[PDB]
């Protein structure tokens, strides 16, 4: 089953207060989610694309994955973010 | 209880039967018995 | 002979590659030895015993004989044309593949009905105790009758058959003797179907229990012969592999650690504080390294493992210094320039890497226990790998804090959450660690007293340490279960030890006034506590400062001894206090009598 | 044939009827099959050997012949008539009841006189370790009997029978070979009784021990059918009592557990306090529920235990504020009305029992331990049980406070005694507990990756997890134990995922341009580390996020293949490293030589 | 027969002295009772399986018959000339010694040969687990082969002999069924050499499967009769050594365990503080024994262990009061004048002994992890033993903190270290404690029930309680395992309970009205859950106030029946739930299935 | 898999093979032969 919901509460109070920012494919963080994958905490990794966890730690330097997709609205934590790091 | 008769020569409720541990022959069927691979052959 | 049985292709004499096994529509005929058909006999005995429950119930099909599932070919019987040349058999009694298939499910098939049955006929003989061991007791069948009439719940099966099951019963149970028809009075002797079994079980009163003083050394024997335990302080390279590492996941608390009481965690001790900083999404954290010496998981002597740092239950002051709160608690690598130890400022600090943090600051991971705010039980967690490390000299892991603006009111605190209970899990087994550097291969012997009391209790997760200990624990299972090294019989353990203090204190007396015969009666009292405190806790040989245990002899010589002392038990070795074990056991029967004599009467 | 003979009681014609068991004055003839006479065998072996003991101290009585204790008859033997009409034997050797007495007390007395004497061989046989396990080494006797002609106590029974002991150990020990009669010198081999079996058990340097390897294995085979490893992972329901769980009671430390991480313990997350009374033992006490969220254990979802909350060490501030002392600590349950995580106000609380109280206020209990006033050891405890909650939607089970008399000094303190070390102890193992519900079979595949990091180390004693945590623990220790997942082996366990991971990895690999062709290298390499870190940790397989390892395919797998694996071992398994293993035992030898030596000089 | 063969060295008339071990230039004939036989064929048969791969690979040297070692001697055959006068056996088959070493290092260095190759089939045949366990399932042969041609490493084996190691797989799986020469078609039936063994692990539908049902039956016997689960709680004096405690060293937290909660721990409560002296090391310290009551260690009741008290972790506030500060932690004995508990002032203190301090002050042993300065984990640690308290009627182990200079400020302090760690191991097992005193042996019915919740986690490690739980959980072990204590069953465990609860309440009833008839469905449920509490959490038994458990029969009366409950399961014990069970296998066997689909389709 | 011909009564490759486990043949061989002390004799 993926995520565990105990996952999404980490996601919105790591949102409420922006902290998350999106790692993009090559492992670099960008601010856009146009190029972005991974998306943290940082407690927990989370493919943009495939929508799974990954790794509970972070630096996503250190984490396997074979995904490729396009499309995924929510966008609205990811707006939270920018909106709530003010 | 009920009297049977000969399906078994033994009755339960018959004349004279006695329940009487002795220590010396510990009731047993037989459970341990061997089969593994190497043991059984 | 033994295998399938074979017969010549061709035909006439039967040559190698003349002999192919003699396949039938049925199947392969394999021989039946000797011993095969014990086991077979001894599987449909325990089956024919439940005849009239099989009757009375219509179920079964009449008795099982092995004799029909067997057949009595002839010709050369082994594994191979080459070797079943030598085994000439004839008329030798095989079993063909379709009938090893019968003699099975058919033993599977009866064993279901069984079983049930014999479930129903247990739960109402149990249900009083048919077994006493320490002469005998009586309780007059009229009442035990009478009674379980009661007991026995509505769904049993011993109340629709009760001299259906009886019968069975009888050839189970020496305690139930059946009254003879043609004298209506019992037998003395209790003829039970398991005639000798029931007899070698019995608690011998010379003798504890041959059928278990017999297994506890075959037991132990094969635990001897199997982990190796033999071998133990063997002094030269041993793969880990020989160690059979499993199952093992040690936890601790660092940040108490001393870095000197175990290689794998260096701390920096450095006279001010070393804020350091690090854009972790986006967001931009000081990590702090605080007043203290902050003791941190070093990188290198760490086999690439699964460290999981909880941090729950312990302190979390966002109470006093407001600086602790809002920053989000996180396991972070630090890869540091110069070596730790060494390391002054924040220019030393090469990079950090927060590995893991905590989504949500430090007052949502908060709960309020009495005034002291606690951590709720989380684990933070990386997945350090010996490689990702490759190079870098210097990186420790750290489970800190991440303060998101430091403060003056952060000056004493030192946000380490280390205080946590950390578990590191050696995922990668084949590499071991010892003394801070990463083996394939232990030498035992170098582990012992080498240790210090707590270079022990802090040894990491499948370290040398920690494999020649889960060694030493078998062994000490080996003595503790099997050997009496607990009574004053200064057993082959504690003898082993004795003859090794003897040539060795005897040999520091030579040259010299030799003032000092040997004593021997203080020196079989020392190695007797010697052998003793070594099965009471195995780990103590690996501690520096061990009287007797840590010199380079015993352990080596102790084990080597406990080993031939197994191989010769004989079978009564329950002799030992089997007088107070004896007497204990009439203790129990003359209580159970006790019951009997109510069952007997309550309910008359 | 087996079992009691039987004879044609209605003469000449033996049908399954005119038959009866041969009973008499002697008890009833049990036939004595070949297998069971070399057990009777063996064990009269292993006495007669202790011969000349025998007559030196005048006990026994001659060599014990087990053709003393048979007869010659001959009938039709089974288990009943039906079958013993298909074993017609002629002359067969029985066993009489009377007789199968004596050979049973016979070897039963003979075993106490031999387990005493064989005792003091032994404190002076082993008391020179004459077992080594490569190559040879030799000790001039001389010496060596001058020497135990001290170390041997005075109380032994080899100094008062030298060569009457001698004799007797001559047939136990290779290593003593007797000086020959007419040549006056040694043997070369040496012929004690334990010929063959002494053979078999020497280390030979080809592979380890036979005797070891082989039980190792056979060990693991008995819990891989046992337990039910097979199946590890099987989805579908299956009865509690299908993971045999005993011995389970687990403890925690609540008060810290989050409520999402382990739905048996939901929390009283509420803006002020919730000041409630209730009059207990006369006195009227408040139940605070203080300004933090105050975990409480729920009570649906609770299998009806023992819990036995314990609060010791645990701090107890009724320095600062007052009002904390006087307060007798309690556990105590909580019925609310609206289900709580919306129980706002006292109103809300349907009532509370305090099922459970601490005679003696807070300020008795504490014991100063440096200002900071903890906790005297004492245990709270309720007994929980199912229906003692029936019908009741909303319960709770809080270790709280109690106050007398509640004050603005408790206004920030919140007096959970949830802290402690509470112990739940499932009384009443048929029903198990998951994800909050309870439950009587699991589903097993279900709880694979389907808790998290700390979903795990926060389950309830004896609920799922718990239960799928003790299975995989046995598996875990076969594999460890039996297989070679600890070393570049790529054994039979790290080779059935290598497999699922190429079929896996391939089929993902199908459609699309397939620019991969599969690794193998790396994926034999990633499925070792992925056993490997199983063996290790059995537990993680249960965790969400767990490379390979929680892959549904695997462990199904992993065990399936662990399993065929142990059934072909050879018996030479001990073939791995037994090189170095054999030149570790080299390296023993030529230390333990080396004592030998001293007792050699010291000793002359 | 068994043993060497003997003959008449006298001639003709072969008399208990004119016999002689036939020895000679080849060594001693020892006999090959049939039996025996069955190994080394067995073991022979396991080799010459392998010998397509032997002339593969020119090593070997033909098929090993076990005809070639014996030989046709004739003579009597025993263990001594007495014994051996009585087997007189005309032509049996002897092995020589020294081809009983050759039959041995030959089964040895061909073990190895194989051992190896036979690890190499194996990485190929389980890397596609050929075994399932309910129905079938098939993959068609092209795939699966042209699938293992790549998964299988360059360095197996299984590719440089394909049908080389194929021939010696076909005996081995019989999954493989090599396609007929002459009809160029499979065979249904599989002919494995293992035939037979291979039949009867089959996990069969009807009961789970043979092989483990039957061995986690002798399992449990095995256990039952040897640690000595029989006699539980036997009412009499019972040496220690009864109880094997090995590998036993408990750990603690004094300071807060009361002192009626465990003898071996007595407390100075007295009004005001006791400041003492004594010149340690020179410098003179003041031990403190501060305003709380300091609970210490009793030396009396306290079997000459390694006492370890371990300080870490643990608050050491020398910021706050100075006086701290300075200090060098250290345990100390404490020998008083007047018995503890009435011992007011200094003046009672007759001496006080530093039995091992800390070097370096309170101030380097720290360590700030959040404000709190904790303690650098370190073991302090005494070697206490029996007699160096002879006489000394009072004297206590104190781990307190030797302040270098009493002030005002630790006046609420009270220094001592007792909140830490402390892990006592007894050395010298044949000494328990009960009660507060030290014993030889223990009264098993004595402890049960007559501890209290907490006076049972306090228990001093290997006292009376301590060993009276090691044993209730070997037998815990044995129920939870064998016996079906955890489904509705009402098994044999729970039956010998239900047993005793009516004998129990039907006489409670006898006299008076008799206005309530013994209940039974309300009974057998009562002593379920008895018999499952107890195999749940086995120490209970021991706590006062436990229902049923702790009535005097019960255990006894458990046990002994788990006894005989164990010595007749069957063989098909696995009956139960073995429907589930079925269903469970044969879950996974589609699953399996549907694996082997895509192997044949992937690799076409 | 190339072909022999003599040296094993099977081809691998030969015709008509077929990989297909039962539920009802357990592979597996001979590993616990016994050989402890007492009961090897
Ligand atoms: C008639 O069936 C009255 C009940 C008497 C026996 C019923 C079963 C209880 C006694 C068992 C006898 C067989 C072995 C326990
Ligand atoms: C020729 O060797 C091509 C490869 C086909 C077989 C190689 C080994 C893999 C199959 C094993 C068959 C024998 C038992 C696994």
């Amino acid at each position: 089953l993926h995520m565990i919901p105990q996952v999404a509460h980490a996601m919105v109070r790591a949102a409420a207060a922006g902290r998350l920012t999106l790692y993009t494919r090559t492992r670099t963080e960008t601010t856009n989610f146009d190029h972005a994958e991974y998306v943290t905490c940082g407690r927990y990794t989370i493919c943009a694309f495939c929508l799974t966890t990954l790794a509970p730690h972070a630096n996503v330097k250190t984490i396997q994955d074979s995904h490729a997709c396009s499309r995924q609205p929510n966008e609205a934590i990811r707006s939270l973010v920018e909106v709530s790091d003010k | 209880g009920n009297v049977q008769t000969s399906v078994n020569t033994y009755n339960i409720t018959g004349d004279g039967n006695s329940f009487t541990p002795t220590s010396d022959m510990t009731s047993t069927a037989a459970p341990a018995i061997d089969l593994k691979p190497g043991v059984l052959n | 002979p033994t295998g399938k049985l074979w017969r010549p292709v061709g035909t006439s004499v039967a040559t190698i590659d003349s002999l192919a096994i003699v396949s039938d529509r049925f199947g392969q005929y394999s021989f039946v030895n000797e011993g095969m058909r014990e086991t077979f006999s001894k599987a449909l005995f325990d089956i024919n015993m439940w005849q009239p429950l099989f009757q009375a119930t219509k179920t079964g099909c009449g008795p099982i004989v092995l004799s029909s599932f067997t057949t009595t070919t002839s010709g050369y019987v082994g594994a191979t044309a080459g070797d079943a040349l030598d085994n000439p058999v004839t008329n030798g009694v095989f079993i063909s593949t379709v009938q090893i298939m019968n003699l099975q499910r058919t033993i599977a098939a009866r064993m279901r009905d069984v079983a049930l049955w014999q479930k129903h006929l247990d739960t109402a003989m149990t249900m009083l105790t048919p077994d006493i061991s320490a002469g005998s007791a009586s309780c007059n069948w009229k009442s035990l009758l009478a009674f379980a009439k009661d007991i026995l719940p509505l769904d049993n099966l011993c109340l629709t058959y009760p001299n259906e099951f009886y019968n069975v019963a009888i050839h189970r149970y020496p305690a139930l003797k059946p009254g003879n028809p043609d004298t209506k009075l019992p037998d003395a002797q209790a003829h039970p179907l398991g005639e000798v079994a029931g007899a070698f079980n019995a608690a011998t009163s010379e003798v504890g229990s041959l059928v278990g003083s017999s297994s506890t050394l075959s037991q132990a024997i094969s635990t001897m012969a199997g982990k190796d335990l033999d071998l133990i302080e063997a002094d030269t390279p041993l793969p880990v592999s020989v160690f059979t590492p499993s199952l093992a996941p040690r936890s601790y608390r660092p940040a108490f650690i001393k870095p000197e009481d175990a290689k794998w965690i260096a701390e920096f001790n450095n006279s001010s504080l070393i804020r350091k900083t690090l854009t972790y999404s986006g967001a931009t954290y000081t990590v702090q390294l605080g007043p203290g010496p902050t003791r941190v998981i070093d990188m290198n002597a760490m086999i690439d493992s699964v460290l999981t740092l909880d941090v729950s239950g312990t302190i979390l002051p966002y109470d006093t210094n407001p600086d602790l709160s809002t920053s989000v608690p996180a396991f972070v690598l630090i890869q540091t320039s110069v070596p730790i130890q060494q390391v002054t400022t924040a220019a030393n600090i090469t990079a950090i890497t927060v590995v893991s943090a905590a989504g949500a600051s430090a007052i949502n991971l908060a709960i309020n226990v009495r005034g002291q705010p606690r951590f709720n039980m989380l684990h933070l967690q990386a997945t350090f790998e010996r490689e990702t490390i490759t190079g870098i000299p210097y990186i420790y892991g750290l489970g800190t804090f991440l303060i998101p603006s430091p403060t003056s009111s952060s000056n004493f605190s030192n946000p380490t959450l280390m205080d946590g209970l950390l578990t590191v899990t050696p995922v990668l087994l084949r590499e071991t660690t010892y003394k801070g550097e990463v083996v394939d291969a232990i030498v035992p012997a170098t582990v012992m007293a080498n240790q210090t009391s707590e270079e022990v209790a802090s040894a990491l997760a499948n370290d040398a340490i920690v494999l020649v200990s889960n060694h030493l624990n078998k062994l000490a299972n080996v003595v503790g279960d099997a050997i009496p090294v607990a009574s004053r019989t200064d057993d082959s353990a504690t003898s082993a030890i004795v003859s090794r203090l003897a040539v060795q204190h005897k040999l520091s007396q030579v040259g010299q006034a030799s003032p000092t015969p040997p004593d021997y009666p203080l020196l079989w009292r020392r190695a007797k506590r010697a052998a003793s405190m070594f099965v009471s806790n195995p780990s103590l040989a690996l501690q520096v400062g061990i009287p007797v245990l840590t010199q380079s002899g015993m352990l080596s010589a102790l084990t080597s001894g406990v080993g031939t002392a197994l191989r010769t038990g004989s079978l009564g070795k329950g002799v030992t206090d089997a007088s107070e074990k004896l007497r204990a056991r009439q203790s129990l029967t003359v209580a159970k009598q006790a019951f009997f004599d109510q069952i007997g009467s309550l309910w008359p």
